[PDB]
RNA sequence: GCCGUCGCUGGCAGUCGGCAGAGCGAGAAAGAGAGUGGCGCGGACGCUACGCCGCGACGAGUAGGAGGGCCGCUGCGGUG
RNA sequence: GGGCCCGGGGGGCCACGCGUCCCCCGCGAGCGCACGGGGUCGGCGGCGAUGUCGGCUACCCACCCGACCCGUCUUGAAAC
RNA sequence: GUUACAGCCCCGCCCCGGCAGCAGCAGCUCGCCGAAUCCCGGGGCCGAGGGAGCGAGACCCGUGCGCCGCGCUCUCCCCC
């Protein structure tokens, strides 16, 4: 058993400097500091995973208090790696700097 | 983008089509042949 | 009536022959292949007989009824789909399973079945994955391959093999390996086997979970 | 070829219609013997009558 | 007529 | 068969300038072409002021 | 003109659009240095209607075509005659250059113009580019790779991968 | 133009031919070969700046 | 993609059924013409025509104008 | 080069009935696949009665971006 | 000082001296293009519309894959 996820950071939302556009997320990827290595992470899913106060249903287990907001990547972003994400729901500004797990499917290798 | 489309709109286009990809595997099969007699009179 | 024949225009490129019209012609002979111009069943009865009407009419008609649909073409079902596999998994390929109770661990593929899904096994003993149905955008083909060119699979193990089956409740309902799977997983097993324990180290790898760890990045290793 | 393929569309009765069929280039410029996309790229093209 |  | 018409037309116009050059190149003269009967004209502004 | 990219030399033909007076007017011709065929045309135009009576409606191009560096693998001293504008006058400079190009040599020419005297290139007027021997260079800066053994280090070589890695535990080494 | 319209007009009708009668605007120049003559054209150069004050 | 406005002063009375016969979108005027001589009993919806349907373009707004409100309030004749 | 790429002595043609006069020298049938007048599956999986499922909006809270108090006269109002 | 114990530039004759190659997988020495242009793949967003008919016909009452565009096969006979 181990970690099967690369590493994002939530560094924020789609924006020019004074307007923000909430449905697109921007991701930071760990290792990935260059546009043409994020071509790896395109289409892949994304996952925004937290904690709450009430129990909800798990997928093959019984209820806990994780949650989670599935998304996937969608485009690069820039010249230094960012990528562009899009979640089923906008993400909460509470996420901006938090853990985005990005998962290996859809696999293309 | 879509070939049927084209065909309605400009049935010859489909005579280009066939004559050019013909004629472009021909020309590469020249190339490949060519550069084999070469790679080969060079071992010579 | 005659037998079908083989088209004669071999395909070029998607939509487009080889031969043109006039050249078809000619290859098909068509200078000389010239041409020119129930809802009733009787029955007896003990009247003497009723002309029985085979479909009636409806008893019941709705309020309302909704319109028929546009008619459209290329919208085939499931079953007549092309299926697809990526140049990178061949017959004997390591895979890595990424979702399920069976994730990170890999295994040995078969073959794609008709469904488009694939075939792979542990083999069970490495790794305790049975002969089980995986889908192939949720896995990782690795670079590493064994020759199982001389793997003899059963026929029977398709589509309809591996479905599941229903399991109704009122308190559980437990599912249970039929004693057909563990007789077919052993008849594979023992031709793979002997193949992976032929590759030093491999069989111990098969054994081996993936896991990404400290400053290991997909897009930059090699699988 | 590409502007009148892609993105070529006629004015029918005033409205702005794709080109998407022969006979709506007929319909129109068919008394000009303009009855087809390629008559209609060769009058553009070389600047016809 | 030539085609039949 | 207009299309194959023009194909060959389009063809003989492209090689003929092709030719008429290379002449003129031969005589040490200098081949003018024709000055050109088409233009394609994109608005690249607005609308305001 | 902007001096944009490298330029390239072209060979620009004109004449005067012949006449019942003229029916075969002279032909002129020009080195042009520009991005791309169509700046140069333009600026012919410019040129020859400062030496002549003559102008784009009132004359026509007869041939327009790059003229490729004959030497491209040599390399060679350039002098360049130029005429320039400055905030408050007007000045004629020679200046030289080490290229393999000559349409390389009148690019460093506007780069260098611009670096050393803020003139923009729509104030330069290359009069004159020429290929000149070792022996008769007069810039200081171009003269001293004149030596058959020359050689040097390479001193305080900066570190240019300043990002990769972002955060490191040594310390770079400028000394190779 | 109304006279030089008729006279044509009618002069062409009784040859059974089509003579242009609307005006155009000047067309682009077309294709023609300048002739050098053995000649280089003459360089032209600008001239340095003086100051003829 | 959806909403509305405008335009086509666009289309639909043809739901013409066993007293039956289903079409008139198509490059290029005018007839799915009329004649005279040489087994089952069946076939969706529609059409408040102030209705319903299609196609294309368009949409800033103070002062100001006009339209539509199955917007809202009180009372009167009718009606429910 | 142009002349249905003029006339004579290996590879593609949106040539392919005929009696002719002669310039020149009006309906075949079926069957099928589709880059064809706008999406379908004749493809699947998990979970569910006391703690869980869905509930835009609404109640409270948080965060990110945006955000000056209206009416008025006024060329100009968030206006000290 | 002038090819020697390196080389460089130029010019005449050597088929533009001869051979590869050719805007070059010496994956960058310098361009513009595609009737002189085709093939394959990947990621993202989207699915608006809903009676298009086909053929049998007044010896038939069928069937809901139908237009236009592109193909295949049979109604011939042989071979692998
Ligand atoms: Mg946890
Ligand atoms: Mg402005
Ligand atoms: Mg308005
Ligand atoms: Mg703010
Ligand atoms: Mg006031
Ligand atoms: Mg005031
Ligand atoms: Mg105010
Ligand atoms: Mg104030």
């Amino acid at each position: 058993s181990g970690r099967l996820w690369c590493k994002a950071i939530f560094a924020g939302y789609k924006r020019g400097l004074r307007n923000q556009r909430e449905h697109t997320a921007l991701l930071k990827i760990e290792g990935v500091y260059a546009r043409d290595e994020t071509e790896f992470y395109l289409g892949k899913r994304c996952a925004y995973v937290y904690k709450a106060k009430n129990n909800t249903v798990t997928p093959g287990g019984k209820p806990n208090k994780t949650r989670v907001i599935w998304g996937k990547v969608t485009r690069a972003h820039g010249n230094s790696g960012m990528v562009r994400a899009k979640f089923r729901s906008n993400l909460p500004a509470k996420a901006i700097g938090h853990r985005i797990r990005v998962m290996l499917y859809p696999s293309r290798i | 983008k879509n070939l049927r489309i084209m065909l309605k709109l400009n049935p010859y286009a489909k005579t280009m089509r066939r004559n050019t990809i013909l004629r472009q595997a021909r020309n590469h099969k020249l190339r490949v042949e060519r550069a084999a007699a070469a790679l080969a009179a060079k071992s010579d | 009536k005659g037998k079908p024949h083989c088209s004669r225009n071999p395909v070029l490129v998607r939509g487009i022959g080889r031969y043109s019209r006039s050249a078809m012609y000619s290859r098909k002979a068509l200078y000389k292949r010239k041409y020119a111009a129930l809802a009733t069943v009787t029955k007896p009865v003990g009247g003497g007989t009723r002309v029985v009407k085979l479909r009636k009419m409806p008893r019941y008609y709705p309020t309302e009824d909704v319109p028929r649909k546009l008619l459209s073409h290329g919208k085939k079902p499931f079953s007549q789909h092309v299926r697809k596999l990526r140049a990178s998994i061949t017959p004997g390929t390591i895979l890595i399973i990424l979702t399920g109770r069976h994730r990170g661990k890999r295994v040995v593929f078969l073959k794609q079945l008709s469904s488009g899904l694939l075939l792979v096994t542990g083999p069970l003993s490495l790794n305790r994955v049975p002969l089980r149905r995986t889908h192939q955008k949720f896995v990782i083909a690795t670079s590493t391959k064994i020759d199982i060119s001389g793997v003899k699979i059963p026929k029977h193990l398709t589509d309809a093999y591996f479905k599941k089956k229903k399991l109704r409740k009122p308190e559980k309902e437990k599912y249970e390996i039929t004693e057909q799977r563990k007789v077919d997983q052993k008849a594979v097993d023992s031709q793979i086997l002997p193949k992976i324990k032929a590759v030093p180290q491999l069989q111990g790898y098969l054994r081996s979970v993936f896991a990404l760890t400290n400053g290991v990045y997909p897009h930059k290793l090699v699988f | 070829n590409e502007l009148i393929y892609k993105r070529g569309y006629g004015k029918i009765n005033k409205k702005r219609i794709a080109l998407t069929d022969n006979t709506l280039i007929a319909r129109s410029l068919g008394k000009y013997n303009i009855i087809c996309m390629e008559d209609l790229i060769h009058e553009i093209y070389t600047v016809g009558k | 007529r030539g085609l039949r | 068969e207009k299309a194959k018409h023009y194909h060959k037309e389009y063809r003989q116009m492209y090689r003929t300038e092709i030719r008429m050059a290379r002449m003129a190149r031969k005589a040490g003269n200098f081949y003018v072409p024709a000055e050109p009967k088409l233009a394609f004209v994109i608005r690249i502004r607005g609308i305001n002021g | 003109m902007k001096a944009s990219g490298t330029l390239r030399e072209y060979k620009v033909v004109g004449r005067c659009l012949p006449t019942p007076k003229c029916r075969t007017p002279p032909l002129y011709r020009m080195r042009i240095f520009a991005p791309n065929h169509v700046v140069a045309k333009s600026r012919f135009w410019y040129f020859v209607s400062q030496l002549k009576k003559m102008k784009k409606s009132s004359g026509e191009i007869v041939y327009c075509g790059q003229v490729f560096e004959k030497s491209p693998l040599r390399v060679k001293n350039f002098g360049i005659w130029l005429r320039y504008d400055s905030r408050s006058g007007t000045h004629n400079m020679y200046r030289e250059y080490r290229d393999l190009t000559t349409a390389g040599a009148v690019t460093q020419c506007y780069r260098d113009m611009g670096a050393r005297h803020r003139a923009r290139a729509h104030s330069i007027q290359i009069m004159k580019v020429e290929e000149i021997a070792a022996s008769k260079c007069r810039r200081p800066a171009v003269k001293q790779f004149h030596d058959s053994k020359i050689k040097f280090p390479l001193p305080h070589r900066v570190l240019r991968r300043q990002h990769k890695p972002r955060f490191t535990t040594k310390r770079p080494n400028t000394f190779f | 133009r109304v006279k030089e319209n008729d006279q044509k007009k009618k002069e062409a009708k009784e040859k059974g031919t089509w003579v242009q009668l609307k005006r155009q605007p000047a067309p682009p120049r077309e294709a023609h070969f300048v002739r050098t003559n053995g000649k280089e054209p003459e360089l032209l150069e600008p001239i340095p700046y003086e100051f003829m004050a």
